[PDB]
């Protein structure tokens, strides 16, 4: 699910489900 | 940063895991 184009929730989505518990940081702009 | 990586671009498991804590 990870290999390919993933804009806005898509890509926190994923960000979601590959970090785990470790969690992430979303920054669009940096 | 990530949008340009894996919005702009196609994403990838390595560069997402960047994001990880």
């Amino acid at each position: 699910f990870v290999n390919q184009h993933l804009c806005g929730s898509h890509l926190v989505e994923a960000l979601y489900l590959v970090c785990g518990e470790r969690g992430f940081f979303y920054t669009p702009k940096a | 940063g990530i949008v340009e990586q894996c919005c702009t671009s196609i994403c990838s498991l390595y560069q997402l895991e960047n994001y990880c804590n």
